[PDB]
């Protein structure tokens, strides 16, 4: 069940000094890489983009080429409250907040799409902070109307 | 016992044809880029 | 299999250096055939039928003769999600944009309608661009107040 999730070549490691510390995710034939995450991008025709910045919302996108865009993830403007879909393992929203159990979630699991339990990305997670006895993530999402919006919890910790 | 212009001896009315017919000549020339420009974007309003 | 039988004979192939390089439709009364396509359609009496250029639509339309009103393909205005019969096969309309399996469709297949499960026209193509493991179609289609959106992606391969 939960294996039928990870199937999904479209994402791209980070590499730096041959370690691994994020991941580049291509979604609705755009290239999204975190900007806090130094290295490049294994795929060398994804890496020979040149990207444009966006500091505040903490991620830079590029155009992929034309025959790329066809195997990508497909984006969702709508994210209905419970059950979700992570490589790591079940992830839950509740007003407006995706939460995972404790320990998920490290230095190097940042630029993950969170799939949503259609087989579609909905959001991409750039860190989670653990306040009081809960787990939060700093996640960038899509509004119906498209403004890419962006919530994060107060204290976030990085990756 | 004095010193002329090129543009002394015009008078009003030719002034009036003149103008009328410059004026005229832009005139429908604006009417036309705004019609253009008018079914231009109703065009592009109508891509669904 | 099932996209196959879907086969109907108004459809016309346009003859000139004595090979096929597109086909010309009847549809809902008008025959609809693209700029690229050069030569006489093999039925005489639409060959000898004068038609009136559109160049920015991409198709030269044809006032078919009030006889043969009572046989031609039906226009559609709706367009579901989801897949469509062809002659090759089955045509995903996603995100508002027309793709194909890899591969299928090539020079001298452009002009061919794209219909529905019901067995109506509801679009025609006029060229195809690769997008990789999946070809997207340069399209045109009906709306409800019939005015004819062309969808054109990026630097098309002309059929």
């Amino acid at each position: 069940r939960m294996v039928m999730k990870l199937e999904s070549d479209k994402t791209f490691p980070i590499m730096l000094e041959g370690k691994i510390n994020g991941y580049a995710c291509v979604v609705g034939g755009k290239l999204f890489r975190p900007m806090h995450v130094e290295g490049k991008i294994d795929n060398d025709v994804l890496a020979a983009l040149k990207t444009k910045k966006a500091s505040k919302y903490d991620l830079e996108y590029a155009d992929v080429p034309q025959n790329m865009r066809a195997d990508t993830f497909k984006y969702t403007h709508e994210k209905p409250q419970g059950y979700y879909s992570w490589h790591h393992g079940a992830v839950q929203y509740e007003n407006g907040r995706f939460t995972v159990p404790k320990g998920v979630g490290a230095k190097g699991d940042s630029g993950r799409p969170i799939l949503d339990n259609q087989g579609r990305v909905v959001a991409i997670v750039l860190g989670g902070v653990n306040e009081g006895s809960r787990t939060a993530l700093s996640v960038v999402m899509w509004n119906e109307k498209g403004v890419t919006v962006k919530y994060t919890p107060e204290n976030c910790e990085q990756w | 016992y004095h010193a002329q212009t090129f543009t002394a001896a015009v008078s009003k009315t030719a002034w009036t044809w003149l103008t009328s017919l410059l004026g005229g000549s832009a005139v429908i020339i604006i009417i036309g880029l705004v019609l253009a420009t008018i079914v231009a974007m109703y065009v592009l309003t109508n891509q669904k």
